[PDB]
């Protein structure tokens, strides 16, 4: 299935992705794409914060959701 | 896609840039603090050593008048 | 979390610290790789002498940070 990562910037990333994915696998996929470690990957779907142990079917990620992706750069 | 990638590889240089400014700051801020500080550490042995500079010629002074009157009373 | 540590006589200290060390638990880790014992050391970053009770997290010194080591008399 398709879902979709924006950044504030207004930038719009499409994956494919598997309910059963880990947040984790989904932040692998965002590396594998974009070259963003996965430890300045933070990921907010429904005003949570997505732990990367989680499944997508665990946050009722469906097809088309649009989750929101925040880098941390400064400080770390 | 490429777009997401470039604004992350120009943030990433706008952070370095940032770390150096700071690692420059700081620098600047200790390197001035200890030559202040190694300074007034210079300065005050010299005026421990000017303490001891005119003690010495205070001493000095006395055994000179010491000598004087043993040279008068020893040369008959 | 990687921390530098610059002496006076040009050579450069690596220490692996935690935010939240003392800066007497630094001054020691100085004395594992230097025999500098920690009552003559004094660090300096930023301009201003850091006390020993103090975190590395309160003066908000952050990875790769440098720190400049000052010995006593």
């Amino acid at each position: 299935m398709q879902i979709f990562v924006k950044t504030l910037t207004g930038k719009t990333i499409t994956l494919e992705v598997e309910p059963s994915d880990t947040i984790e696998n989904v932040k692998a996929k965002i590396q594998d794409k974009e070259g963003i470690p996965p430890d300045q990957q933070r990921l907010i779907f429904a005003g949570k914060q997505l732990e990367d142990g989680r499944t997508l079917s665990d946050y009722n990620i469906q097809r088309e959701s649009t989750l929101h992706l925040v880098l941390r750069l400064r400080g770390g | 896609p490429g777009e997401l990638r470039r604004e992350y590889e120009e943030e990433i240089s706008k952070v370095a840039a940032e770390r150096r400014a700071s690692e420059e700051e700081e620098n600047k801020a200790s390197e001035e603090y200890i030559q202040r500080l190694l300074a007034e550490e210079e300065e005050e042995e010299k005026r421990q050593a000017e303490k001891r500079r005119r003690a010495m010629e205070e001493q000095l002074k006395s055994d000179e008048e010491l000598a004087r009157k043993l040279s008068i009373d020893i040369n008959n």
